[PDB]
């Protein structure tokens, strides 16, 4: 696992060099966005189990199968299993948060998602809508408590989907 | 598939109407144990 | 809550577990009836070899049964006295390459398969210097083994529903719980952990199997069945292989 | 030192406890000062360089002697080489605040590799010390405390 | 994802059933049915 | 040589975990370079030795263990 | 191979003459040949048929063919079918053969390496090969469906 | 799985309630528990004079055990009257569940890798797995004959 | 068969299954039948070992011949011991209604007791089949059923 | 790939719509194309240039080119420059999609292998890039170089 | 195995006793057995001093310890030493034992799998195991060396 | 490769002339050729003699070609009479060239693979291999029997 800090660290290690200019300046811009980045995730961490259960209440409103005979989350045994798993993404996005970086979600979420979702026949399509619940009331929860610019915030869990992503084009 | 492979066209330019196929390209691994064993 | 580094923290709901096939757990206990040890005992020669060596083959250690059965070593004592043994190297440490005899006494003793790149580079690194005595002792202590066995319970297989599982090994675990585990012979855990970070590889976009041999002749690939070798990787629908060019 | 808090509180399943947040905010603020500390040992590599070379070859003079390994141009070339190496390494480890991306390349597995090289590594470690010194000479009071904190964790980790 | 491992089904049970969970304390301990496992299904089939 | 250890480890998190709750107090004979590791992992876990006692080595013997 | 080559093949590496086992295992095949030929023949009517009520049972209105799904794009539709008609064909190979060595020679060689190099979804793929028995069985009888059904539990065990 | 567990699965992914097929099939598998108890009780008694005939029957006496043979060895031997037992027992597992899914979770699943790995002829197995079918058709009768060789037979068919 | 049940669901951590309270009731209702069989096989223990002994001295003379182990009549009072000793056990089993208790006593180390002994074992096991003949002789059906069920575990352990 | 199907795709496989944040994305690459195009056309111009300037800086006068060295002989000398043209022509392509994907499909995907298979070495292929990536720095400017160097180092990484 | 238990496995398969053939090598290889003892002795006498020689002659002073090499990271150059130093003590083991399986069962078993997956070149290991070969040539001589060099070219020959 | 072509190489990679070792071992090849082109000319005569005598000493009457061996099926006799023509041509070339590298480019790269992978046994190759040595080494001569018998005890030691 890479920080944003650490990634520079490791593709100027390969080439053998020392810091330049350009280094520099990405890191002045992860030194004067990190104020802001702790913030946000304080935020984020203070309402998350409500967030958890106001995407769940969403994505029930979005596709009815979901909690119908032919689904997935069908009873409280199959329901708890789909909240935790949104209780994950929440969990590395805000890793992926402080981190700065992409790289702790692809390292240890999406890593072997395809495997088990395909494995325990779980759908991939609403988990990607489930993620994108999650990321717009994370939006407007950072939009509460200060932050203006709120595009960091909007990253980590577009990468999450581009990765879950069964792509088609 | 043996028609649509001799119809394409990369058959008829690199290789012609009247000249025998022939190993044209192999695999890095191909190569690998190829070249690379005892005697080189 | 694991211990360590690179591994990850789950958790499973409640409801989750109880709704799974439950194992026997045999605890030692030492004071129990003349069948309750012996029962105790075949779990012990069940889990760590994979098939019972009595009533099977009916070869096995009748030295340490003696000590068992009374009290002198408790379980955790005895799991490691049992691997460290000229039984166990014949079927476990003399047929495999050393990175899967990794994996092979990870589901002996604790029970699951390699959690992280950093997990098999140190435990690589022990056996490396010390051999099959210094892995197990580095394996039987730890602290994944002393929260989940203790002193006296018998090591048991935890899949998908005895404990929480990660995304990232469940593949290879998978296929790790199983009989048919100990014949793979190729490292199914350190190829895709060390696949994870690297771009992709030069094999065929239908698995790995589909790659021939080019000996003039051909009419060869490795079958999927007569030794696995399986490693598919997910090209896409524009990839172009490189090729050498004679 | 981000990465650390981060699988530090990814072992656990709980978040990352806000004494972690705040020492990560703590490191936000103090990354500039990190900054221009890394920029002035980027800026005069070769004198300090220079200097470790001298005070080593000065004190010890068995490498510059001929049953010594760095004996010849070609062997003290890679032996600045090598102290070039290590002040970059500090650098990075300046920058990242914690000493992982320093020991993860220049101290896991050092031991063996200057073993089975003939090199003894207690020369190495003095010649870590004169860059420390150097460095010292070379930054103000509250800069080369906190360069001779990574040049510290590298003499301790050769040794 | 760059690479992939190899993935498989998995089974896990949806719910414990008695007559699932009593062949499988068989086969946790590779024997046959003891003289009252089978015991307890005879009164089971009868009982249904 | 190897020691009779009498010992006392809890967990401290059996209740997040949901485990077993098994004895955790045992009298065991270990090797003699193994106490080492296991002394250091009995008090890991905070655990009270309370007597360590020889069973099989005799002290001051240099060959022949 | 058939079963008559498995026969044949079996008394040949023994160095065996025809004894009555295989007598026995010959006629009986022979005895056997009249349904499995009608049945390959009523199989070979409406193939198009069976493939469409068993997509209509299993994969149609799920989230499959949702987007996210692995069947949204309209050329992995047509792939499904096309998977569909070809476990459907080489299981009337193998039915027609009694010898179900063709379906591993030919089907489940390398197939569950294509299909998690796709990503393809294996559960969905026993499901449908499941509707597919299904459909069939009540198509052509018990009697055939049988046999049908055995062959097709065959694809779909050494599938997953 | 069981034949109650597969019914109340199959009602179960459709939202159905017990509809009288169901009930059916539930009350079918309360008739027929009855043989099945005492078929599984017999087949308990003597699974290794089972075992034995069926060597004695298939595997003895021929090339197998001879030098060169794959049950030449004595662990070789242990082995096979090992993996005899087993298909043996999960045959009586899936015999008295009603249901092959077990065979197909515990056996079935990772078989012919092995087989084809350590170099186990297979038409062997199968034509000891039908000693096996036939000493124990003969040992119970045939009414409950009859399931015993269906699991049999679903191993056999499995293998092959 | 209620400690059977008892570490079955004991080494689980869940509580005895329904199921298996199903069948606890079922011995217990059973339990009458059971205790007419032992008695009925208790008093007429010395029939039984007499006509054991007439079957097997029948069957096999070795042991009767001098170089077999029960040659004379002190020998031969050894053998009708033993096979009153396994007829108890077999009582024992009965009542019990599982073999845990008769094999914890008389099947868990046998074959190296007879072979430490001299003695084979086919012969101890025609000696209880013999016993399960003159006790099936001796009995109803579904008694002589119920019976030849543990004298069969018998039998089938000393192979 | 593009990042304008690359945002369509991550739209598409939720089956949302384009949001606020998607038309952000779209409308920032919008944004950048103007010097996306003009980096495009000064690197078209002198690409031989950059690749002279980037052997003379990184990979001449050194034991590489000298007998013993891998680009000792004539032809492997021109496979060196058939490379590096290959490197900065995709890394141009990479550029004005705005999207690394093409690298990793076109390049990157089986470079490593071929690269052991032939004994190439990898460290002098790395500087070798990092020198390209320093000379179309310097010769586009800062502003889109950031964009150049991005994907040389991604070319760079993934060779490592 | 041994070339002992080699001769008495070819004998054994065979049903054949111990013919005047398999004598002749077993008095062969205790005939060798005198040089192979002595030449495994002055191999484990100064085992680093032969893998430090080996990579000052091939390794050192390339492009592989510079940065972007394989063997720049310092557990790497650690990682190195480890393998040359199995493959010298493996190749000692097949020395003795005078059959090269274990070398096909311990060593070149997932080798190629595990070098194609982690990137290492497998040329330069290839001349690393040569210049192994050279030097333990030089210090055993040449009538051990002769034997040496067959089990490292096994090795080198497996590997490519 | 020849041996003049590996002369010539190993002067080249240094970018050393011709110096008089190199001369000296052109010289040895250029007086050994005469003997080298005659052998080739006496084993192109009756090459199909040579491998009858070598299946008759070595691998006739045996179990191999018994039921059960891997020569009984017809098939399989003429591919191992193709195989045994292979590896005396390809010595043949490789005398011819003075030169192992052919054996090693065209026949010994993935021949274990293919012969593990088709069961065939690789001791009675080895032996098949021997008494072709025999053969052609009582048919020519001594003086470049010596020669033949180097390269095919390099094809039998690299199978091995
Ligand atoms: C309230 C007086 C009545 C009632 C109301 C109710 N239920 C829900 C939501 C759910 N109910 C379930 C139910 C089950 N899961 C199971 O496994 C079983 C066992 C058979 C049951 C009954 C689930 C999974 C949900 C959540 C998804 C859904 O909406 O169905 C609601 C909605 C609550 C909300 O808005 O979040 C309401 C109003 N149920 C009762 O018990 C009363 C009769
Ligand atoms: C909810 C949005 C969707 C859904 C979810 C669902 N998931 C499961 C089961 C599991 N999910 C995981 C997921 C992860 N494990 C990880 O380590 C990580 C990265 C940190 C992730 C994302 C795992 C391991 C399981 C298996 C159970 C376990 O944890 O051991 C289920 C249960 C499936 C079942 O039928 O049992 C469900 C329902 N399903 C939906 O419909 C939503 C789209
Ligand atoms: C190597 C030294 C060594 C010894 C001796 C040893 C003995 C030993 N004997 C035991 C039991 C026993 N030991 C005996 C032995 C005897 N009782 C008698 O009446 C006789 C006088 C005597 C036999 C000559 C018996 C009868 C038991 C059975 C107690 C039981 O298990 O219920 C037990 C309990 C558990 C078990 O057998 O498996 C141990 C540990 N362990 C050792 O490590
Ligand atoms: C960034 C991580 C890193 C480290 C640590 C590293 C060490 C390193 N030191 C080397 C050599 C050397 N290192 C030294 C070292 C010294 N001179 C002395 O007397 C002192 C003991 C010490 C320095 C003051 C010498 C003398 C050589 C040449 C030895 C030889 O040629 O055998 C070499 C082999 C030659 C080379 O490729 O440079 C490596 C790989 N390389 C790395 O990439
Ligand atoms: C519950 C389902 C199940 C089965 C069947 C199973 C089989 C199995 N059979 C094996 C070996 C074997 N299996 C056989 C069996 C046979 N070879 C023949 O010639 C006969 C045709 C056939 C016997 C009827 C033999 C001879 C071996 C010995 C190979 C060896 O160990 O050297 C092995 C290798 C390791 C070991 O026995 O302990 C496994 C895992 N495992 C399972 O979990
Ligand atoms: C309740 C559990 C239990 C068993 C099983 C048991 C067996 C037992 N059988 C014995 C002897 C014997 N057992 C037999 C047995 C036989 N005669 C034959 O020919 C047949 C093979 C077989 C019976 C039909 C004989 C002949 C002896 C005397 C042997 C001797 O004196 O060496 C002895 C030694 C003498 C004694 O102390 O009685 C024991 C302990 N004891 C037990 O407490
Ligand atoms: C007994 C047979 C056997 C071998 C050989 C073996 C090799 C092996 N080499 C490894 C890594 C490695 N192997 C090498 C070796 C090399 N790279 C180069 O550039 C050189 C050409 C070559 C050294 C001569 C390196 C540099 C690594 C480090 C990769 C890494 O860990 O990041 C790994 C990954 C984990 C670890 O080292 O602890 C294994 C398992 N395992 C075995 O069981
Ligand atoms: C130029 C180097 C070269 C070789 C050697 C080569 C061998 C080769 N031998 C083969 C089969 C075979 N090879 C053998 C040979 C043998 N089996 C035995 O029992 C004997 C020990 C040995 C003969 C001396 C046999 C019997 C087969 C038949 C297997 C089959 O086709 O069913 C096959 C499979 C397809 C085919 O023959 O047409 C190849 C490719 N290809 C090559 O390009």
């Amino acid at each position: 696992m890479r920080d944003a800090v650490t990634s520079l660290i490791k593709n100027y290690d390969v080439a053998g060099r020392y810091f330049d200019r350009n280094a520099i300046d990405t890191l002045k811009d992860y030194f004067d966005s990190g104020t802001a980045r702790v913030q946000a995730a304080a935020a984020i961490n203070s309402n998350a189990a409500a967030l958890v259960k106001q995407a769940g209440s969403k994505l029930f409103e979005e596709l009815p199968e979901l909690i119908r005979p032919g689904g997935n989350a069908y009873t409280t045994r199959r329901l708890a299993a789909c909240l935790r798993d949104m209780d994950y993404y929440l969990r590395y996005a805000t890793y992926a948060l402080v981190a700065g970086n992409t790289n702790v979600l692809d390292e240890r979420v999406l890593q072997g998602l395809r495997e088990t979702y395909n494995s325990l026949g779980v759908p991939i399509g609403p988990t990607v809508r489930g993620v994108q619940i999650l990321k717009d009331l994370v939006k407007e929860q950072v939009a509460g408590a200060g932050i203006a610019n709120t595009t960091f915030v909007e990253e980590p869990f577009d990468h999450i989907t581009r990765e879950l992503s069964e792509r088609d084009v | 598939v043996v028609d649509a492979i001799l119809d394409s066209l990369e058959y008829t330019e690199t290789f012609g109407e009247d000249t025998v196929p022939y190993e044209r390209y192999l695999t890095p691994a191909g190569v690998a144990l190829r070249q690379l064993r005892v005697g080189t | 809550q694991r211990p360590s580094g690179d591994q990850q923290g789950l958790q499973l709901p409640q409801i989750y577990f109880s709704a799974a096939e439950r194992r026997p757990k045999f605890v030692m206990k030492t004071g129990l009836s003349a069948t309750e040890k012996n029962e105790v005992i075949k779990a012990a020669y069940r889990q760590i070899f994979e098939r019972d060596i009595t009533r099977a083959y009916s070869l096995s250690i009748s030295d340490l049964e003696s000590k068992v059965k009374n009290g002198d070593i408790s379980m955790k004592e005895f799991v490691r006295r049992l691997a460290k043994s000229p039984l166990y190297q014949k079927q476990f440490y003399q047929p495999f390459i050393n990175s899967r005899v990794i994996e092979l006494a990870f589901r002996h003793i604790l029970g699951r398969g390699p959690s992280s790149r950093e997990e098999v580079q140190k435990y690589f690194s022990i056996i490396s210097n010390g051999g099959l005595p210094a892995l197990v002792d580095a394996l039987v202590d730890s602290a994944e083994y002393s929260d989940y066995f203790g002193e006296e319970t018998v090591p048991y297989l935890r899949g998908l529903g005895q404990e929480a599982q990660e995304c990232r090994n469940w593949g290879p675990q998978q296929d790790l719980f199983n009989y048919s585990a100990p014949f793979r012979k190729v490292p199914q855990f350190i190829t895709t952990f060390a696949a994870y970070d690297r771009p992709l590889p030069d094999q065929h976009p239908y698995g790995s199997g589909n790659d021939p041999l080019e000996i003039q002749f051909g009419a060869i690939f490795p079958k999927e069945t007569r030794n696995p070798s399986t490693s598919p990787a997910p090209f896409g629908k524009d990839t172009r292989r490189i090729l050498i060019h004679q | 030192i981000v990465t650390k808090s981060i699988v530090n509180a990814d072992a656990e399943a709980r978040y990352l406890s806000p004494g972690e947040l705040d020492r990560i905010k703590s490191f936000v603020a103090g990354g500039q000062q990190r900054l221009r500390i890394a920029q002035a040992l980027t800026d005069n590599r070769e004198r300090l360089v220079k200097q470790a070379g001298d005070q080593l070859f000065q004190k010890r003079p068995d490498v510059v002697s001929p049953g010594g390994n760095a004996y010849g141009q070609e062997m003290t070339a890679t032996c600045l080489r090598d102290l070039d190496y290590y002040l970059r390494l500090v650098t990075y480890g300046i920058v990242a605040g914690d000493v992982t991306p320093i020991e993860e390349i220049g101290v896991i597995g050092v031991r063996e590799m200057y073993k089975s090289l003939g090199t003894p590594i207690e020369a190495v470690g003095e010649g870590v010390r004169a860059l420390k010194n150097a460095a010292s000479t070379l930054l103000s009071a509250e800069d080369a405390a906190e360069a001779g904190s990574y040049f510290d964790y590298v003499v301790g980790a050769l040794q | 994802v760059k690479a992939s491992g190899g993935s498989s089904v998995a089974r896990p049970q949806l719910y414990q059933t008695l007559a699932v969970a009593t062949i499988t304390q068989a086969e946790q301990q590779d024997r046959f049915l003891g003289r009252g496992e089978l015991d307890e299904l005879a009164s089971y089939f009868a009982s249904g | 040589r190897l020691f009779k250890i009498t010992a006392l480890v809890p967990s401290l998190s059996r209740t997040r975990t949901q485990r077993e709750l098994q004895n955790t107090y045992f009298t065991k004979l270990v090797p003699y370079e193994n106490w080492f590791r296991e002394q250091q992992r009995i008090q890991k876990a905070g655990g009270k030795i309370i007597k360590v006692e020889l069973a099989t080595g005799k002290q001051g013997t240099n060959a022949g263990l | 191979q058939d079963a008559i080559t498995a026969v044949i093949n079996s008394a040949d590496v023994q160095g065996k003459y025809l004894d009555t086992a295989a007598l026995e295992k010959l006629k009986a095949y022979f005895s056997t040949g009249e349904l499995r030929v009608r049945a390959a023949t009523t199989i070979s009517a409406n193939a198009a048929a069976i493939v469409k009520e068993a997509v209509a049972k299993s994969l149609l209105y799920s989230d499959i063919t949702r987007p996210g799904g692995n069947m949204y794009t309209t050329r992995r539709y047509a792939a499904c079918i096309r998977d569909l008609d070809y476990y459907l064909r080489y299981a009337t190979y193998a039915m027609l053969a009694g010898d179900p060595s063709i379906l591993d020679e030919r089907v489940l060689n390398g197939l569950k390496e294509t299909y998690n190099s796709l990503g393809v979804p294996v559960g969905a793929t026993v499901q449908a090969i499941q509707a597919i028995k299904e459909v069939t069985a009540s198509l052509v009888g018990a009697d055939a469906g049988k046999e049908m059904g055995i062959y097709l539990d065959y694809i779909s065990s050494g599938l997953s």
